[PDB]
Formats: C-alpha cells, structure tokens, sequence
C-alpha cells in the first residue's frame, strides 16, 4: 500500500486609495475702514460671503 | 493678507532737507575719495522715498 497527497494555496490582496483636496479663495475690497477691510476680507471658510 | 491704508507721495521739487543730512553733505570732500561717500551711505543710505 502507498499514498500521496499534495496541497497548495495562494492568495493575493492589493488595495490602494488617494485623495486630492484643493481649496482656494481671494476676497478683495476697495474703500472703507482698514479694520473693516481686513476683518471682512479674511476668509471665514465656513461663511465665504 | 495685503492691507493698504494710505498713499504717500513726496513733492518732486525744492525739498527742504534735514539739518543732519545737509551738514554731512556740507562736509563731503570736493576731491573724490570713496571712504567719505561710503560713510555717507552707511549713515543715510542710498535712496529716498
């Protein structure tokens, strides 16, 4: 009597992912009080208006 | 943030110099010798606004 077995497994995983997130803004003011200019031109990203 | 608040211009002509600059000029040698004009620039610099 004689017996043989062979067993083989191969498994592969590959994963990938990317983000690009660009934000730009350029508020511009002429006239009025310099403090109001600077305070308002400063970009409140939550309220760009 | 670039904030601009006032525009200045000097008159083109008949400027009234500062005493100190006036005198230092008065003491400049009539013959060229670099050392004195060098000291002049090191005191007052090279240009005016």
């Amino acid at each position: 009597s004689s017996h043989g077995c062979k067993e083989l497994e191969n498994a592969l995983k590959a994963a990938s992912g990317t983000q690009n997130n660009v934000l730009r803004g350029e508020p511009f003011i002429r006239g009025g009080g310099a403090g109001f200019i600077s305070g308002l031109s400063y970009l409140e990203l939550d309220n760009p208006a | 943030s670039d904030l601009e608040v006032a525009h200045y211009k000097l008159k083109p002509r008949s400027l009234m110099l500062h005493y100190e600059f006036l005198q230092r000029v008065k003491r400049l040698p009539l013959e060229y010798s670099y050392g004195e004009y060098r000291d002049l620039f090191r005191d007052f610099g090279t240009h005016y606004i």
